[PDB]
C-alpha cells in the first residue's frame, strides 16, 4: 500500500529530492529508484523526466545519472520512453517555458558529456544521442518557438545531436535545414555575430550528409538572404477637419479646385540609414557559414599549415544556379555563348533590372566573389555577368561629364566586375589589370574598352571544358594560350593604345602591362 | 435604437461592386446580429457566410488580404449569435485557412509558419494565417463560455 | 492479483496477433466491471501510437470507456492525446480526428486546447475536420 | 614582383597599413596575381600569400569595407604561426597614439568577431592575452567574451556508480544480508558476484539464493539443466550470472555481458560438456549481436572465423543440447545478410535442414535471389518461395472447421499450415538488413497481395514481377493478412533506410490504394525528392512514370486542388488536357487558384483559362492570365532551346514549392 499510495505523489518525491537535503535526498533516491523497480509500468520515465525538467545543476544531473545506472541493470529502453512522454507533454500544454528549457538543455549537457569521455559514458552505457535520433524529427518545431530560451536550448542541443543509421528521411531535412535558416536569420536579428554559432555548427553538421543536403542548404540559406525581409539586415533598402476650413473662403461661392487627382503627397520619402558598420560583421558571418558549407574538409592537410582546402565545385554550382534563378528567372539568353553586342539592345530592360536589383542589394558581390572562388562555377552564372555589362555599357554612354568619377556607384560596380572576371579566370592577368584605371579615364574610354572585353569574351566562350582538372591540386585550370588566341591580342592593342593615348596621367600604371 | 432597419437593405449593400462596401457590410451585420437576433438577421447571416465563401474562390491575393483581414474577426460574432449557423462558419474558415496555407509556399518566407503547425510588419499571407488562427481561439473561446 | 499476468502480457508484448488476443480479452472481461481497466492507464497509452487500426480502434474504445466510468482521468491522457495527433503517420492521426469529439466532451476542460490543435492540423495538413470539429462545438454549446 | 623579394613585398604592405599610399585595388590585383603563381604550383609562396592578404584584410578594415572571402578560406584552420603573424601586422598596422576611437573600434570589433569564429581554447587564450588586444578591449568586454567561448565546455563531472545508503557494519545479519544482496544486484563483475554469493553462502545457510531479484529471468529450457546441479553455490553463481549476461545482451550492453559470459564459461568447464556447449551457444549469439550493433550496421567485412564457427555449429547438430530457435534464426540471418551464397543449399543440403524450417527458407532465398542474376526464365526457386508462402499464410481447412468467419488466422493464428508462421517469416525478415532480398520478398509479397485482393485493380509499381500468375487455393489464403504484413513490412524497410525511391513509390502505392490521398502524395514527392537532389536537376521519368503520374492527378482532383492539377498534367509526354478543362470547370478550389499561374507554362491551357474567367466574369484574374500569356519566355515559337529550359525551371520551381507545402 505504501509504493500503491505513492504512486500518485511519485513526482513530489522527485522535488524533495532536487531540493538536496543532507541525506533525506538520498534517502529519497532510493525509495524512487525501488517504486521504479516496484510498479509494472516502473514510473521510470515519469520520475526521470520531472527530475530533468526540474533540473538546473550538475549534481541533479549527477543523481538523475545515478538513479539510471540502478534502473538500468534491472529495467531496459527507459530513455525511449523517457524522450517520447517528456516531449508529447512539452508539446501539449504543460512543462512551461522554463521547465521546458531547463530539460532541452540538460539534455544538452547529457549529450555532450557522453559524446565526450572515455570512462563515465563507458560505464553508463546510454546513448543519449543514439535515442534522441529517433526524435530529431520532433524536435525541429522546438527551433521555431516563440520563446528565446526554448530557442536556444534546442538549437544547442541538435549542434552536437548525432543522426540515425541511416542519415535521414528527405521530409526530416527539410524540415530540419528551414528550421535552422529561420533560426539562423532570428539569431542573427536579435542577437548578431555572437550568438549564431550554434546554428551554423548545426547547418554545417548536417550539411555534409548527402549532396542533396548540400544543395538544399544552399539554396534555401542564400534565397532566404536575398528575401525581402531579412535583407535591410545586409544592404538596405477626416471630414472633420475638411470642414473646420472649407468653402474657399467665400461661402456663398464654389470651391476654388475641381478636384484631386487621388491620395496626394506620398508621404513617406523616407530613407534606410540604419547603421553601415557590423553590417559587414554580419556579412562576414553568413560569409563564413557558406565557407564552410562549400568546403569540403579533406582532411589532407594542404601543405604544411598553410594551403588551404579547395572549394567544391559542385557547392558552387548550386549557388551560381540558385542565385540565377533568385535574380533574374528569364532564361531566353542561357546560351552560355556570349552573343555580339547588338544582341544586348532587345535585352536592355532585363539588363536594366538586374542591375537595379545589384545596386539595391550589394551582397550580390560577394556572393559572386564566392563563386570566383570556384573556378568553373562562373559559366553557369553567365546570365548575370552578361545583364552587368549590358547595364554598364548602356549607363556610360550617357555621361556628359569629362570626368567617370561623377558617378560614384557605377565606377565601382566596373571596377567589381573586372576584377571578379580576372580572378574567375575567363580573362588573362592582362585584362585582369584592367580594372585598376578606370578611375583615371573619360567615360567613352572605359565604354570602348568593356566593348574590347565583350569581344575578348565572345571570342572565349566561357564553357566547362577547357577547365583541366589537376591531380596536385582539385582547383581546375584554364590554360590560357592554347585557346588559339591565346591574350588579348588585337584587344590587348586596343588597351595598349587607350593607355599610350592617356599617357598624360598614366604613365605610372603603364608599367604594368609591360609585353604580353 | 431605431437602427435594426438595416437588415431590410444590407442585402441590396453586398451586391455592390465595391470591396469597400462589402467589407463594410459585413461589419455591420456582425453588431446587428449580435444586438438583435431574429430569423430575418438569420436569413441574412447566411448569406453574408455564402456572399464570403463567393468572394474567396473570386479574388487575387492582393484584395485577398485587404478583403479578409478586416472583415474575418466578424465571423466570431455571427457564431455568438447563431448556434445553427456554425459548421457552415467553421467549412469556410477552414478552408480559407489552408488556401492561405497553400499560397504561403508558392513564394519563400522567412517566418514559414508551417512548422507552426504543431503550437511587427511581416508578409500580408503571413498576417492573414495570424489573423485565422486568432480567429478560431476566440470563437473556440466563446464557444467554452457561451454557455 | 488476478490482472497481474494481463499487464506482463502486455508490456512484454511487441506482436500484433498477441497484443490483438490480450486486447480482446480485457474487453471481454471490460464488459463486466469496466473500472478494472484503470490498471492499463499506462499500457494503453504507449499502444496508442501504434501503426495497426485494430489495435488503435480496441485503444480508442477503451480509453473512452475508462474516461465514461472515470471522468477525473482526462489529464493521463491528454499528452499522449495531443501526441497522437501531433503524430505524422496520416493514421493514427485520421483515427483520433474521427474520435476527437468524445473525448473533448469528457474533457470539458482542455477543449481550448484541443479543438485549436486540431484545426491546425486541418489547415496545414490537407485534412478536413469542420464536421468533428461542429460537432464537438455544438455539444459544448 | 619582378625579383623575387617577396618578404620586402611584405614589409611595404604593412608599411603602407599606415601610410595609406598605395592604391587597394592595386593591393587587390597583386594578391590576385601572387594567388595565381601559388596556383601555377609555386608552394612556397602560399605563405606569402597569406600574409599579403592578411595585410590586405587589415588594411581594409580600417576603412570599414567587406571581407574578402579568399581570407576565411585560408581562415579556415588556424595555426598559432598565423595567428601571431596577424596579431604582429595588427600591431604594427595601428598606432594606439596617432589612432582615432573610430579606427580603434573598428580594429576592437574585428578581433572580437575572429575570436567568436576561433573554436581552439588555446587559440582564444593567446589571441586574448595579445597585448593590443587588451589595451583596445576593455576587461569587461574581454572576459565577457572569454566566458562566452568557455560557455561551450561541457565538462561536467556525473557520478556512475549507484548510492548505497546502507551503511557498513550495521551489527545485524539480517540488514547486514539485504544490503549485500542489494550490493549482488548492482553488480557487474563476475568475480565480484562470485565474491559477494560465496561470502552470503558462508554466513547463511544451505539456502538457494538465485531468488533475491525476482526479475532476474531465465529460459524454462535451460532452467532445469542450469539448476540441475547439486551444489548450491555453484548454481546460484552460474544463474546470476547467466541471467545478468542475458539482460545485458537485451540491454545492448555486450562490453559488460562478454566479461560475465566469460567468466561464467570457465566456471561451467569443469562442470558437465552440456551447460558448456549451451554456454558457448551463448558465445555465438553474443557474438552475434556485437557483430552486428557494436561495430556498427556499416561493419565492413566479418572476421569470418565467427562465420566459420556458426557454419559448423549449425551443419553439425551432433548432441541432444536444447538448441534455441532464437539462435538458429539469428544466425540464418546473419549469414543471409553477410550475402554467404557460397554457403547454398549443396552444402549440408538434406541434415536437419529440412528438419529445421529457418535454414531450409535461408537458403531457398539464397538460391533464388541468386538465380536472379542468371538471365534464364527458370525462376524455378522463385516458384519455390511463392508456393510455401503461400501456403503459410493459407488457411489450412477451406471450410473453415474451427469459426466461420475467416478469423481464424487473424486470431487464432492456427490452420497455418507452413514452414512458419506470419508472425514467426515477420520476426525472420525483421531480423534481416539485406536490401536486395528484402527488395525481392517486397516484391513477392506485393505480387501476393495485388494479385485479385478487391474489386480495385490499382497494381502497384514493383521492379522484378517473376512470380507465378497462376493462384491455386486462392480461397484458403488471407489477403488481410496479406496487407498487414506488406504494410508492416514496408514500414520495415523505410526505416532501413527511406533513401529508396523503388520503396517510397510502393509505400505511395498502398496508400493511395487505402485512399490515404494526403500520404500517398507526401511520400510520392518523397520519392521525386530522393531520386534527384530535391528537384535541381531533372527528375528521371523511369520513377516519375506516366502512370505515377496519372496517380498524382487522380489523388490531386479527389483533394479538391484543381491547379496544381492542371499543374501536373503537363509532365506527361502528352497534356490531358480533357481532365485539365474538367478539373478547371469546378468553382470549388483549395489551392491558391491565382498565385499558381506563374507555374503553368502550355498557352493553350492559358488560352483556356483566360476564356473560363472572361466567362464567369472575374477580372481580377482574367488580367494575370492574359500577364501570364503574354511573358515573352514563351511563346509556342522559339527554337525550343530556351523553351525545354523554361519548362525545367518552372517544373523545379513548382515541385519545390509543393514539396515545401506537404512535410
Amino acid at each position: 500500500p505504501f509504493l500503491d499510495a505513492l504512486k500518485n505523489h511519485v513526482g513530489e518525491l522527485c522535488g524533495e529530492t532536487l531540493r538536496l537535503e543532507r541525506k533525506r535526498f538520498l534517502w529519497q533516491h532510493q525509495l524512487l529508484g525501488l517504486l521504479s523497480v516496484y510498479t509494472r509500468p516502473s514510473c521510470g520515465p515519469e520520475a526521470l523526466g520531472h527530475l530533468l525538467s526540474r533540473a538546473r545543476s550538475p549534481e541533479e544531473l549527477s543523481l538523475a545519472t545515478q538513479l539510471y545506472a540502478g534502473l538500468v541493470v534491472s529495467l531496459s529502453g527507459l530513455l525511449p520512453l523517457a524522450f517520447r512522454s517528456c516531449l508529447a507533454r512539452v508539446h501539449a500544454g504543460t512543462l512551461q517555458p522554463p521547465f521546458t528549457a531547463r530539460f532541452l538543455r540538460n539534455l544538452a549537457l547529457l549529450v555532450g558529456w557522453e559524446q565526450q569521455g572515455g570512462e563515465g559514458p563507458a560505464a553508463l552505457g546510454a546513448h543519449f544521442g543514439e535515442s534522441a535520433s529517433a526524435h530529431l524529427s520532433d524536435l525541429a518545431p522546438l527551433l521555431l518557438h516563440p520563446e528565446e530560451e526554448v530557442a536556444e536550448a534546442a538549437a544547442s542541443l541538435l549542434a552536437i545531436c548525432p543522426f540515425p543509421s541511416e542519415a535521414l528521411s528527405p521530409s526530416q531535412l527539410l524540415g530540419l535545414v528551414r528550421a535552422g535558416v529561420h533560426r539562423f536569420f532570428a539569431s542573427l536579428r536579435l542577437h548578431g555575430p555572437p550568438g549564431v554559432a550554434s546554428a551554423c555548427q548545426l547547418l554545417t553538421r548536417l550539411s555534409q550528409t548527402s549532396p542533396a543536403g548540400l544543395k538544399a542548404v544552399l539554396q534555401l540559406l542564400v534565397e532566404g538572404a536575398l528575401h525581402r525581409g531579412n535583407t535591410e539586415l545586409f544592404g538596405g533598402q477626416t471630414n472633420r477637419r475638411h470642414t473646420a476650413a472649407v468653402p474657399g473662403p467665400g461661402g456663398i461661392w464654389s470651391v476654388f479646385h475641381a478636384g484631386v487627382i487621388g491620395r496626394g503627397l506620398k508621404p513617406p520619402k523616407f530613407v534606410q540609414s540604419r547603421n553601415q558598420q557590423e553590417v559587414i560583421y554580419n556579412t562576414q558571418s553568413l560569409l563564413s557559414l557558406l565557407v564552410h558549407c562549400c568546403s569540403a574538409p579533406g582532411g589532407t592537410e594542404c601543405g604544411e599549415c598553410w594551403g588551404a582546402p579547395i572549394l567544391s565545385p559542385e557547392a558552387a554550382k548550386a549557388v551560381a544556379v540558385t542565385l540565377v534563378e533568385s535574380v533574374c528567372p528569364d532564361a531566353a539568353g542561357a546560351e552560355l555563348a556570349w552573343p555580339p553586342e547588338e544582341h544586348a539592345r532587345a535585352t536592355v530592360e532585363r539588363d536594366l533590372r538586374i542591375g537595379r536589383r545589384f545596386r539595391e542589394q550589394p551582397l550580390l558581390f560577394e556572393l559572386l566573389k564566392l563563386v570566383a572562388a570556384a573556378p568553373p562555377a562562373l559559366c553557369y552564372c553567365s546570365v548575370l555577368l552578361r545583364g552587368l555589362l549590358a547595364a554598364l555599357l548602356g549607363h556610360w554612354e550617357a555621361s556628359r561629364h569629362p570626368d567617370t568619377t561623377h558617378s560614384p556607384w557605377h565606377l565601382e560596380a566596373s571596377c567589381t566586375l573586372v576584377a571578379v572576371m580576372a580572378e574567375g579566370s575567363l580573362l588573362p592577368p592582362a585584362l585582369g589589370n584592367m580594372h585598376e584605371v578606370f578611375s583615371q579615364l573619360a567615360p567613352f574610354e572605359v565604354r570602348l574598352l568593356l566593348l574590347s572585353v565583350w569581344g575578348f569574351l565572345r571570342e572565349h566562350g566561357p564553357l566547362p571544358q577547357k577547365f583541366i582538372f589537376q591531380s596536385e591540386r582539385g582547383r581546375f585550370i584554364r590554360d590560357f594560350s592554347r585557346e588559339g588566341g591565346g591574350e588579348g591580342g588585337p584587344h590587348l592593342a586596343v588597351l595598349h593604345s587607350v593607355l599610350h593615348r592617356n599617357i598624360d596621367r598614366l604613365g605610372l600604371f603603364s608599367g604594368r602591362f609591360q609585353a604580353p | 435604437p431605431s437602427m435594426h432597419i438595416c437588415l431590410d437593405f444590407i442585402p441590396e449593400l453586398i451586391a455592390q461592386p465595391e470591396l469597400e462596401k462589402q467589407i463594410f457590410a459585413i461589419q455591420l451585420l456582425s453588431h446587428l446580429c449580435i444586438q438583435y437576433a431574429l430569423p430575418k438577421s438569420l436569413s441574412v447571416a447566411r448569406l453574408a457566410v455564402n456572399v464570403m465563401g463567393t468572394l474567396l474562390t473570386v479574388l487575387t491575393q492582393a484584395k485577398r488580404y485587404a478583403f479578409f483581414m478586416p472583415t474575418l474577426p466578424s465571423l466570431v460574432s455571427f457564431c455568438r449569435a447563431f448556434p445553427p449557423l456554425y459548421e457552415d462558419i467553421m467549412s469556410l474558415l477552414i478552408q480559407i485557412g489552408q488556401v492561405c496555407a497553400s499560397d504561403v509556399a508558392t513564394q519563400t518566407r522567412d517566418i514559414d509558419p508551417i512548422i507552426t503547425r504543431l503550437q511587427g510588419s511581416m508578409d500580408p499571407d503571413v498576417q492573414l494565417c495570424h489573423c485565422i488562427e486568432r480567429t478560431v481561439i476566440e470563437i473556440i473561446n466563446m464557444s467554452v463560455s457561451g454557455i | 492479483a488476478e490482472m497481474a499476468p494481463y499487464m506482463k502480457r502486455l508490456s512484454r508484448g511487441q506482436t500484433v496477433e498477441d497484443l490483438l488476443e490480450v486486447l480482446s480479452d480485457i474487453d471481454e472481461m471490460s464488459r463486466r466491471r469496466p473500472e478494472i481497466l484503470s490498471f492499463f492507464s499506462t499500457n494503453l497509452q504507449r499502444l496508442m501510437s501504434s501503426a495497426e487500426e485494430c489495435c488503435r480502434n480496441l485503444a480508442f474504445s477503451l480509453a473512452l470507456r475508462s474516461m465514461q466510468n472515470s471522468p477525473s482521468i482526462a489529464a493521463a491522457f491528454l499528452p499522449t492525446f495531443m501526441y497522437c495527433l501531433g503524430s505524422q503517420d496520416f493514421e493514427v492521426v485520421q483515427t483520433a480526428l474521427r474520435n476527437l469529439p468524445e473525448y473533448a466532451l469528457l474533457c470539458q476542460e482542455h477543449a481550448a486546447v484541443l479543438l485549436h490543435r486540431a484545426f491546425l492540423v486541418g489547415m496545414y495538413g490537407q485534412m478536413d475536420p469542420s464536421a468533428q470539429i461542429s460537432e464537438a462545438l455544438r455539444i459544448l454549446h | 614582383l619582378r625579383s623575387g623579394n617577396y618578404q620586402e613585398v611584405i614589409q611595404i604592405f604593412i608599411e603602407d597599413n599606415l601610410t595609406l599610399s598605395l592604391p587597394v585595388q592595386f593591393r587587390q590585383s597583386v594578391l590576385r596575381e601572387l594567388f595565381k603563381k601559388a596556383q601555377q604550383g609555386n608552394e612556397a609562396l602560399d605563405e606569402i600569400c597569406f600574409k599579403v592578404c592578411a595585410c590586405n584584410t587589415v588594411r581594409d578594415i580600417l576603412e570599414g569595407r567587406t571581407i574578402s572571402v579568399q581570407f576565411n578560406q585560408l581562415f579556415l584552420r588556424p595555426n598559432k604561426e598565423k595567428i601571431d603573424f596577424l596579431l604582429e601586422v595588427c600591431s604594427r598596422s595601428v598606432n594606439l597614439e596617432k589612432a582615432s576611437e573610430s579606427l580603434k573600434g573598428n580594429m576592437a570589433a574585428f578581433l572580437k568577431n575572429v575570436c567568436l569564429g576561433l573554436e581552439d581554447l588555446q587559440y582564444v587564450f593567446m589571441i586574448s592575452s595579445h597585448e593590443l588586444f587588451i589595451t583596445l578591449l576593455k576587461d569587461e568586454e574581454r572576459k565577457l567574451l572569454v566566458d562566452q567561448m568557455r560557455k561551450r565546455s561541457p565538462r561536467v563531472n556525473l557520478c556512475i556508480k549507484p548510492v548505497t545508503s546502507f551503511y557498513d557494519i550495521p551489527a545485524s545479519a539480517s540488514v547486514n544480508i539485504g544490503q549485500l544482496e542489494h550490493q549482488l544486484i548492482l553488480s557487474v563483475d563476475p568475480w565480484r558476484i562470485r565474491q559477494i554469493l560465496i561470502e552470503l553462502h558462508g554466513m547463511t545457510s544451505e539456502r538457494q539464493f538465485w531468488t533475491v531479484s525476482n526479475k532476474w529471468e531465465v529460459p524454462s529450457v535451460y532452467s532445469g539443466v542450469i539448476l540441475g546441479i547439486k551444489d548450491n553455490l555453484t548454481r546460484d553463481l552460474v544463474y546470476i550470472l547467466m541471467a545478468k549476461g542475458l539482460h545485458c545482451s537485451t540491454v545492448k550492453d555486450f562490453s559488460h555481458a562478454k566479461q560475465l559470459f566469460a567468466a561464467c564459461l570457465e566456471l561451467v568447464t569443469e562442470f558437465s560438456p552440456k551447460l558448456r556447449q549451451v554456454m558457448l551457444n551463448e558465445m555465438l549469439l553474443l557474438d552475434i549481436h556485437t557483430h552486428e550493433a557494436g561495430t556498427g550496421q556499416a561493419g565492413e567485412r566479418p572476421p569470418s572465423d565467427l562465420i566459420s564457427r556458426v557454419r559448423g555449429y549449425l551443419e553439425m547438430r551432433l548432441p541432444d543440447i536444447p538448441l534455441r530457435q532464437v539462435i538458429a534464426e539469428e544466425c540464418v540471418a546473419f549469414m543471409l545478410n553477410w550475402r554467404e551464397n557460397e554457403y547454398l543449399t549443396l552444402q549440408v543440403p538434406a541434415f536437419l535442414l529440412q528438419s529445421n524450417p529457418y535454414v531450409k527458407l535461408g537458403q531457398l532465398l539464397a538460391a533464388t535471389c541468386k538465380e536472379l542474376p542468371g538471365p534464364k526464365e527458370s525462376r524455378r526457386t522463385a516458384k519455390d518461395l511463392w508456393e510455401v508462402v503461400v501456403q503459410i499464410c493459407s488457411v489450412s481447412s477451406q471450410h473453415k472447421r474451427g469459426n466461420d468467419g475467416r478469423v481464424s488466422l487473424i486470431k487464432q493464428r492456427e490452420s497455418t499450415l507452413g514452414i512458419m508462421y506470419r508472425s514467426e517469416l515477420l520476426s525472420f525478415i525483421k531480423k534481416l538488413r539485406e536490401p536486395l532480398v528484402l527488395t525481392i520478398i517486397l516484391s513477392l509479397f506485393v505480387k501476393l497481395h495485388n494479385v485479385r485482393e478487391d474489386i480495385v485493380n490499382d497494381i502497384t509499381a514493383e521492379h522484378i514481377s517473376i512470380w507465378p500468375s497462376s493462384i491455386p487455393n486462392l480461397q484458403s489464403v488471407d489477403f488481410e493478412a496479406v496487407a498487414i504484413t506488406v504494410k508492416e513490412l514496408v514500414r520495415y524497410t523505410l526505416s532501413i533506410n527511406p533513401n529508396n525511391h523503388s520503396w517510397l513509390i510502393i509505400q505511395a502505392d498502398i496508400y493511395f490504394a487505402t485512399n490515404q490521398y494526403s500520404a500517398a502524395l507526401h511520400y510520392y514527392l518523397q520519392a521525386g525528392a530522393v531520386c534527384s537532389d530535391f528537384f535541381n536537376k531533372a527528375v528521371p521519368p523511369d520513377v516519375y512514370t506516366d502512370q505515377v503520374i496519372k496517380r498524382m492527378i487522380k489523388c490531386c482532383s479527389l483533394l479538391n486542388c484543381h491547379t496544381q492539377v492542371a499543374i501536373l498534367c503537363q509532365f506527361l509526354r502528352e497534356i490531358d488536357y480533357k481532365t485539365a478543362f474538367k478539373s478547371l470547370q469546378e468553382q470549388n478550389s483549395h489551392d491558391a487558384m491565382d498565385s499558381y499561374y506563374d507555374y503553368i507554362w502550355d498557352v493553350t491551357i492559358l488560352e483556356y483559362l483566360t476564356y473560363l474567367h472572361h466567362k464567369r466574369g472575374e477580372t481580377d484574374k482574367r488580367q494575370i492570365a492574359i500577364k501570364a500569356i503574354g511573358q515573352t519566355e514563351l511563346n509556342a515559337s522559339n527554337p525550343e532551346e530556351v523553351l525545354q529550359l523554361a519548362a525545367q525551371r518552372r517544373k523545379k520551381k513548382f515541385l519545390q514549392a509543393m514539396a515545401k507545402l506537404y512535410f
